[PDB]
């Protein structure tokens, strides 16, 4: 089962002989944010000044989905600027993409499950 | 800059304007103003220099002047901080 609103979740489903084992998804961090750039980039024809360790350090608060919104858009917008055939996705084309792309995870979200967390409730 | 003067180009076609006025000058007093309302200032304007003198043939600078005192921006200033600070 998963869930991404556990505070609603019943006590008596949460016991020892109904479903035990609970594991956490942790939103991602530095080091993770670039291995999920690395899978993306996999097939997109990059540039030879683009840096990826840069772009994560400037990236804070972006869910795994969004990562992708941004490599996808960064992509599209080289093809625009550059013509319809071309092999290029520069670097100034990630950053004239976070202007588009806007995170969408809080402090307000991230320390509610970092208290449930703390027993309270799981 | 560019899209408003477009606008003003396609309505200046049609509308008998004088030579007199200065279209650089009223870009800058119609910053954030909506496309139909570009269309309403240059409507107002005609109608304004019809009513000094039925027979009119030209339109003056002046009657641009009342104009805009007429017609305001409807977007007030915290709208208009709002999604320039959204895009930053």
């Amino acid at each position: 089962a998963a869930t991404n609103r556990p505070d609603v979740l019943d006590t008596a489903l949460l016991r020892p002989g109904r479903l035990d084992k609970i594991i956490y998804i942790p939103p991602p961090d530095h080091k993770g944010r670039l291995s999920i750039l690395k899978v993306c980039t996999k097939t997109m024809p990059i540039g030879p000044d683009v840096s990826l360790e840069n772009l994560a350090a400037e990236t804070c608060f972006f869910s795994g989905a969004d990562l992708r919104n941004l490599c996808t858009e960064a992509a599209l917008l080289a093809l625009q600027e550059n013509g319809l055939d071309a092999t290029t996705v520069k670097q100034e084309h990630f950053l004239k993409s976070l202007k588009t792309v806007k995170p969408s995870l809080s402090c307000k979200d991230l320390a509610l499950y970092e208290n449930l967390f703390k027993k309270e409730g799981f | 800059a560019a899209t408003r003067r477009e606008i003003f180009k396609l309505q200046f076609h049609s509308m008998p304007v004088s030579n007199e006025v200065d279209l650089d000058e009223l870009i800058l007093q119609t910053d954030a103003y909506s496309g139909a309302e570009i269309v309403a200032v240059c409507r107002e304007a005609a109608l304004l220099a019809l009513e000094e003198d039925i027979q009119a043939n030209l339109i003056m600078k002046r009657h641009f002047t009342q104009a805009l005192s007429t017609v305001t921006p409807r977007i007030p200033e915290s709208l208009r901080r709002f999604y320039e600070d959204y895009q930053e």
